[PDB]
């Protein structure tokens, strides 16, 4: 009860459910390099590149 | 000193001859001696003079009186079972060791007609110590304190070495490359830059020396001293970042190395740890203590001594006065000059014309005006008179008997005899060339005299000297200790600093005054590395044999800082204890004679009075801050300064709506949160108003409850404390005035040491680079004047602070050292004499009068201890016990069932299991600091080899422990979930490891801190770390002014010193500088544990060039810096260090129990053991056990608490029952009150009828009810 | 040629800075405390 019915560790936990799809958004999403030559720009993922 | 197997007296009368001087006779003999190792000067490779040849024979007759005598002593006893006897007392198995290794090495050096074997030669003043017994018990309070800082020391041992195989693990091998000059051996650097680290493409710093590569042909930073490459150099390199002196050159060596941002956890982690925070524990044990003997000291017979003879001696000068008073009553004119001088008009006009006395002294310095040079002898001249007007006064007026029985009268009369021997002397022609300025030293006595007016320290200064045939016990031991090692290190490195190098080891051992002065800089800490680094250099290198050179300066530095513990700690808790205790007498002797002569607002309130209000207003200030944080120091135009300058309007928005509604319910603290706003309404000079806009943070501790209550006893905490503030600035004020005496316009020098005065000291010279007589550049050389000088009293005084904390002393003891005469450059070794000065500046101010800051705050925040009084029936131990027995609570265990599953479990739980993983663990760390650089391949495999199998046998303990408990039993008990964390992430340093290979840094630290779980056993340990740790938490916000304080300063730091340009070879570079915010924490951290802060405070004073990134009108790149630096560091380093002493007194006053435990008589570790036989019969909870149980749970109890080791069948059939119990069923016996009434039985024994008087003093000593009592009284 | 980032980076360099200062967070709050006094122990009885 105590430990797992306080508001500290249900604000906790939902906090933890929030940031449980951003890696999910990183796993699918391919932009955290963008190359800039000038046209030859590309952009890198996890797995599309 | 009998026989019982004894000899005829023919051969026996020798013990007759033994007598009184035949012991002092001897011990005048080693006198001798001692002189004769101070004056053998050590010369190199293999050379003598004349008077070291003298002294080698003289060695051999010292050695044939020991012998002889420590022959006449086994023989003044008889047979072997005397001679048995001899040797049975310890202190003369000293004297025969040295003796017969004396005579070992006079046989082995006649032989090869051997110099390692002439420095037990060195051991011989330990012999002087047997000789005198009285102090054999001053070594014997040294040793006696050392047994309870065991459990403290093994806890260094862990943090020295789990920071070593961490240390090792990432910064093997990583700072092996320096720029070097194209296609040479030549390593570049700017002149003044000591050479370090560099990377190429990597985070690192690029070399940038033009013409300059990076290649890593490089051995190490400090000629390969200090790296991380091996387990010896790991370990020898955290020892010194522990000590703190110079850790911040081992962490900017770092960050040339690979990378700025992660390597400042490592170094900055360790140092509070292992530092800061084992200081505090320190600082607990031997504070504790020192505490319980004195309450051994109370209870044997010692309180009355200096009471009684404390007031024999007032009620003897009493007694004198009223016989010597009517000895003299003859005119009214002797008469109306006692009217006079009891009078105010006396005692607030003599202090006239001593203040006309001080601003005469303090008006000296150098090049001073023509008059004041001739008024300052007129004033003299009158001084002297005026001394000598109400000497006559009241060698006459008031008789001579009286004044020759007063303290400081017996000081004035020698003041104005001696003030009057310069005006005979100086009057004569008899000038005396040097002796005209030591009796211009002579009068500055004169100023000792304001001394009498404080009347607030004679209870101390009173007990001071009722100490001094002990305070002088231990100052000669100390002094004792200095003269072995002073001794030792000129056998090891006297001579052998013959190195061809052009530079200066000034801190060297060649003589014995300089051997001295070495010897003391290591103890008081300051840049005792290189006093190492020239000791390895000395011998082969970074060796197998030159560096256990550096276990000298362990030795030295740690056993020589233990007995400065032992004796200024000591000394000001002893001495400081009498002088309260006795005023806290003269309160109640005091108070006993003054009784003699006696005898719409109404929805506003609610809005604000909201929680959520409260709490709006503060992330309003967290955030309001942190936007001064994140702000460009360098740029007033920048996208991010702009965007947080809207801020400054988007957060007065909301504290601008706040001050109007605050105002309608209303009409100290109130008018700064208006004032907040207010700059920063009209900062919508230009620059100084941003300054007033720091205190945002300061209206957050008007909201906090908690917040007020700390400032509040930290300004208490001034009003006790200035009085000893004000005394040591008037010492510093003295030793200010001495040394405008001595130093006064010695501190110029010019540029080449060649020239001697400025006249010559024009033109340019050369400089050669590395001695190389070949490689030569033209400078000009110009006359500089020293840094920190003694010029005027101003100055003198801000010279001596930085001493008094003890940075940058020795580059003053050198200035002043080789400092020649008025207008004129230095000279190598002129006054070796003034050490003295610098030495008994420290002992003074350093380790003695800053002792009775920490002292006086130790004793009086145990009146705080002792202005809450509760004398009950019961002792407050007996009652802190009582209070274990009522809020207990019982364990769990979680014994299993299912007896395939109980057959794992006694397994495992057994010793001969625990002893087997505690084996593991202790072979793991051994493959760890087999670790190396340079290594070959077959290790290379067993290194990943045992990295996977050790990570088998840890995962393969867990599973174990997951069938015994079941899973809900095995994350009950915290080391365990700490267990179970290790062995996840060592798995993952498995698996990331290998499928690399099969086609980072972090989880190769998982493998290190499996180590932890030794704290799970150490319950000597474990219980120190927890109950200092117990109280860091419990002291949130103590901890809060600090982290505060950190604040404030930087954000003023990175305002008006953000624009100094990084040059390198300065100390504003790319590792220092407040050119962001955790760049300026970083500088304040360096700066508060003093590593080379009053060379910062130089480098960034007005003159400093700015950065072009910044912007100024040019012309002016040669203007940012100011001289508010002064104001900004010496204030800086004045609180952060009474705010630390706050911090560290606060957590010893939480543990004030623990660390004068007295184990002895009864403790909860004696109750925790109840607790663990009670998880015996309820493996889970459920109130109570058995009848029966109680029969066999009570043999399972120490004696100190529970039955004897005799056979039980005597007193438990009775104590069981003839002593009172509650009485529950058959098979029903609470937990609590049977805890309860078997402490009752140990403590607090109380007779039939007592059951409700008992709970008596069970409710009017107890607080808020807690109702169990029913089951808790009978 | 450079290197830059306005989704992914900010995203995963937020998810890892969630993730493991959630956990933490979520560790500490069920240990029980520092036990603060002579009889309490972490595991006590409820
Ligand atoms: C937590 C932050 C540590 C981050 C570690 C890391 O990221 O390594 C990267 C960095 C860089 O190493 P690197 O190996 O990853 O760099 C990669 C670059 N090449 C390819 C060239 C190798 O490692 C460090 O420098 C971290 C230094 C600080 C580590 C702090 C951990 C110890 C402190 C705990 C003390 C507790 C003791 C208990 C008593
Ligand atoms: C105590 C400190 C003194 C021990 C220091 C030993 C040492 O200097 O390490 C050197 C040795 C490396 O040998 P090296 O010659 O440098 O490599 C040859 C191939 N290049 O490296 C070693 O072999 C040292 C291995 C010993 C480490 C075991 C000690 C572990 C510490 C924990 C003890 C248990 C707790
Ligand atoms: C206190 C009152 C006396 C202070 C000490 C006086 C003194 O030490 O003599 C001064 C002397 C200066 O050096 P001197 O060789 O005389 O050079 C010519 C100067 N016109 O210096 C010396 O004679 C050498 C000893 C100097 C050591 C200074 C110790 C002062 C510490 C004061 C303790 C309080
Ligand atoms: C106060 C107790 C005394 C502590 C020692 C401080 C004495 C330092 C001093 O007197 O400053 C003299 C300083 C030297 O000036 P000078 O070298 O000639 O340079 C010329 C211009 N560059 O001349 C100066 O220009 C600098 C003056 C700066 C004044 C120092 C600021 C002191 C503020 C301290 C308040 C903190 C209180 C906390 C107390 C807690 C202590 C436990
Ligand atoms: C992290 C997860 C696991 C760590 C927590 C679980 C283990 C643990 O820390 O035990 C705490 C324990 C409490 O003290 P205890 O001995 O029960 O009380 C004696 C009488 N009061 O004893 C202690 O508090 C030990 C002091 C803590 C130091 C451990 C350092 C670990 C660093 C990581
Ligand atoms: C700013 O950080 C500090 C450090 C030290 C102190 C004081 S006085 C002092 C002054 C100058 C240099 C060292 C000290 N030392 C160093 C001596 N000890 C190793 C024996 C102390 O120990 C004192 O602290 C205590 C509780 O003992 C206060 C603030
Ligand atoms: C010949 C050479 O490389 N010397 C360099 C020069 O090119 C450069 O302009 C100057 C400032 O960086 O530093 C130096
Ligand atoms: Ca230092
Ligand atoms: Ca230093």
């Amino acid at each position: 009860m105590s430990p797992t019915e306080a508001p500290k560790v249900r604000v906790t936990l939902f906090c933890i459910l929030v940031g449980i799809v951003l890696a999910m958004t990183a796993v699918v999403s391919d932009h955290w390099a963008v190359l800039s030559p000038h046209c030859e720009a590309a952009h890198f993922g996890l797995w599309r590149i | 000193f009998c026989l019982t197997l004894q000899n005829p007296l023919r051969k026996a009368c020798i013990s007759i001859v033994e007598w009184k001087p035949f012991e002092t006779i001897i011990l005048l003999t080693i006198f001798a001696n001692c002189v004769a190792l101070a004056v053998y000067l050590p010369m190199p490779e293999d050379d003598n003079n004349s008077l070291n040849l003298g002294l080698e024979k003289l060695e051999y007759f010292f050695l044939t009186v020991f012998s002889i005598e420590a022959a006449m002593k086994i023989i003044a006893y008889g047979f072997l079972f005397h001679q048995d006897a001899y040797l049975r007392s310890g202190w003369n198995v000293l004297d025969f060791i040295i003796v017969f290794l004396g005579v070992f090495t006079a046989i082995l050096e006649q032989v090869n007609v051997v110099k390692a074997l002439r420095a037990f030669r060195v051991l011989r003043p330990l012999r002087l110590v047997s000789g005198v017994p009285s102090l054999q018990v001053v070594l014997n309070s040294i040793f006696k304190a050392m047994l309870p800082l065991f459990h403290i020391a093994l806890l260094v041992l862990f943090m020295v070495i789990i920071y070593a195989i961490i240390g090792l693990e990432l910064f093997k091998g990583k700072m092996h490359k320096t720029c070097y000059y194209i296609g040479t051996d030549i390593v570049a650097t700017v002149e003044n830059e000591k050479p370090s680290p560099c990377a190429r493409t990597g985070s690192g710093r690029p070399c940038t020396i033009n013409g300059s590569e990076c290649r890593g042909g490089w051995p190490g930073p400090n000629h390969g001293i200090t790296h991380f490459d091996n387990f010896g150099f790991s370990m020898l390199t955290v020892y010194q970042c522990i000590t703190m002196e110079g850790w911040t050159d081992v962490l900017y060596w770092v960050n040339d190395a690979i990378g700025n941002e992660w390597p400042w956890i490592y170094f900055v982690t360790l140092i509070l740890l292992g530092s800061f925070f084992i200081l505090n524990l320190v600082l607990g044990v031997l504070s504790g203590e020192f505490t319980k003997e004195r309450e051994k000291a109370k209870s044997r017979g010692t309180f009355q001594k200096l009471r009684e003879k404390q007031q024999l001696e007032e009620d003897l000068r009493g007694y004198m006065s009223w016989i010597t008073q009517g000895e003299v009553m003859n005119r009214v004119f002797r008469w109306k000059c006692h009217d006079l001088v009891k009078s105010r008009v006396f005692y607030w006009l003599v202090i006239l014309i001593v203040a006309l006395n001080t601003l005469s002294i303090a008006s000296e310095h150098h090049n001073q005006p023509l008059w004041l040079t001739h008024l300052q002898d007129i004033a003299n001249r009158v001084l002297l008179s005026l001394f000598t007007i109400e000497m006559l006064l009241k060698m006459y007026g008031l008789g001579l008997r009286q004044y020759f029985m007063s303290i400081f009268n017996r000081f004035d009369c020698f003041v104005v005899c001696s003030g009057i021997l310069e005006l005979l002397l100086v009057e004569s022609g008899a000038m005396t060339p040097l002796g005209i300025s030591v009796l211009r030293c002579i009068r500055l006595l004169r100023l000792f005299k304001i001394t009498k007016y404080w009347t607030s320290l004679s209870n101390l200064v009173a007990s001071l000297l009722n100490s001094i045939r002990s305070i002088a016990s231990l100052l000669l031991l100390l002094f004792l200790f200095i003269i072995i090692f002073a001794l030792l290190g000129m056998q090891l490195f006297g001579g052998r600093y013959d190195f061809e190098d052009t530079e200066v080891r000034r801190s060297n051992f060649d003589n014995f005054p300089q051997a001295l002065i070495s010897v003391f800089q290591v103890l008081t800490g300051e840049d005792w590395n290189s006093v190492m680094y020239n000791g390895i250099m000395a011998y082969g290198g970074p060796s197998y044999p030159g560096v256990l050179v550096c276990i000298y300066f362990i030795i030295l530095f740690v056993c020589g800082n233990y007995i400065l513990l032992n004796v200024f700690l000591a000394i000001a808790v002893d001495n400081l204890a009498e002088a309260e205790s006795l005023t806290s007498a003269q309160k109640a002797k005091a108070e006993e004679r003054k009784r003699r002569k006696m005898s719409v607002r109404v929805l506003c309130h609610r809005i604000v009075n909201a929680t959520w209000f409260t709490n709006f207003i503060l992330l309003f200030i967290l955030l309001s801050s942190a936007a001064l944080a994140a702000e460009d120091p360098i740029r007033a135009e920048s996208v991010r300064n702009q965007i947080l300058g809207y801020f400054d309007i988007a957060f007065t928005s909301v504290f601008t709506v706040e001050i109007v509604l605050k105002m309608t319910t209303y009409g100290y603290f109130n008018i700064l949160d208006l004032l907040v706003v207010a700059v920063s309404l009209i900062s919508m000079v230009v620059k100084i108003l941003r300054v007033l806009r720091v205190l945002r943070p300061l209206r957050a501790i008007n909201r906090a409850k908690g917040l007020k209550h700390v400032v509040q006893c930290v300004f208490v905490a001034i009003r006790t404390i200035g009085n000893i503030v004000l005394v040591t600035t008037l010492l510093q004020f003295m030793f200010a005035c001495i040394g405008v005496q001595l130093f006064k316009g010695k501190f110029f020098s010019c540029n080449d040491l060649s020239k001697m005065t400025e006249e010559e000291c024009r033109g340019y010279y050369y400089v050669y680079k590395d001695g190389d007589p070949t490689q030569m550049e033209l400078r000009p050389r110009q006359w500089i004047h020293n840094d920190f000088h003694f010029d005027n009293v101003l100055s003198a005084m801000m010279s001596l602070f930085t001493v008094s904390t003890f940075e940058g002393w020795p580059q003053l003891l050198y200035r002043a050292i080789d400092s020649n005469e008025e207008d004129m450059g230095p000279v190598y070794n002129n006054r070796v004499e003034m050490a003295i000065f610098f030495i008994i500046y420290i002992i003074l101010i350093a380790f003695f009068m800053m002792n009775i800051f920490v002292g006086f705050v130790i004793v009086t925040f145990q009146e705080q201890g002792e202005t809450e009084y509760k004398n009950c029936e019961l002792d407050k131990n007996q009652r802190q016990c009582v209070q274990y027995a009522l809020k207990a609570r019982p364990l769990r265990c979680y014994i299993p069932k299912n007896p395939y599953q109980y057959q794992v479990w006694y397994v495992v739980t057994s010793s001969y299991f625990e002893y087997l993983m505690f084996a593991l663990i202790m072979l793991n760390t051994i493959c760890l600091g087999m670790q190396h650089y340079h290594q070959s391949e077959e290790m290379n495999h067993i290194s990943d080899i045992l990295n996977v199998a050790f990570t088998i046998i840890f995962t393969l303990e867990m599973i174990l422990k997951l069938l015994a408990f079941k899973a809900r039993g095995y994350f009950g008990d915290p080391w365990n979930v700490f267990d179970f964390l290790i062995v996840i992430g060592s798995i993952i340093d498995v698996i990331l490891s290998e499928i690399d290979t099969f086609l980072s840094a972090f989880f190769r630290l998982f493998r290190v801190m499996r180590l932890i779980k030794l704290l799970s056993r150490a319950e000597g340990v474990r219980t120190l770390l927890w109950t200092f740790i117990k109280s860091f938490q419990a002291l949130p916000y103590v901890a809060l002014l600090i982290v505060m304080l950190f604040f404030i300063y930087a954000v003023i730091g990175m305002q008006m010193f953000g624009k100094i340009a990084l040059v390198d070879g300065t100390q504003i570079n790319r590792n220092n500088n407040f050119q962001t915010f955790p760049q300026a924490v970083l500088l304040l951290f360096r700066c508060a544990t003093g590593e080379a802060w009053q060379e910062i405070l130089l480098a960034c004073s007005y003159g400093k060039l700015c950065d072009p990134e910044s912007d100024y009108a040019p012309g002016e790149e040669y203007t940012c810096g100011t001289n508010f630096a002064y104001y900004y560091f010496i204030s800086f380093y004045m609180l952060c260090a009474f705010l630390i002493i706050n911090l560290f007194v606060a957590v010893i006053m939480d543990n004030f129990d623990y660390l004068t435990r007295d184990w002895s008589i009864l403790g909860p570790h004696h109750l925790d053991e109840f607790k663990a036989i009670w998880a015996e019969y309820d493996p889970e909870a459920k109130g109570r056990i058995k009848h029966l149980d109680v029969v066999t749970l009570l043999r399972r109890i120490q004696p100190p608490l529970g039955f004897g080791k005799f056979c039980p069948h005597r007193v438990a059939c009775k104590r069981l029952v003839g002593m009172n119990m509650p009485l529950n069923s058959d098979g029903t016996v609470t937990f609590n009150a049977t805890l309860f009434a078997l402490v009752r039985t140990a403590l607090k024994i109380k007779t039939e009828g007592n059951f409700e008087q008992a709970n008596e003093e069970l409710r009017a000593i107890i607080k808020k009810i807690w109702k169990r009592t029913s089951m808790k009284l009978l | 040629i450079e290197y830059y980032y306005s989704w992914s980076f900010a995203c995963a360099c937020a998810a890892f800075v969630l993730l493991f200062l959630g956990g933490i967070s979520l560790l500490l709050f069920s240990l029980p405390r520092m036990p603060q006094n002579p009889w309490e122990s972490c595991m006590d009885a409820e």
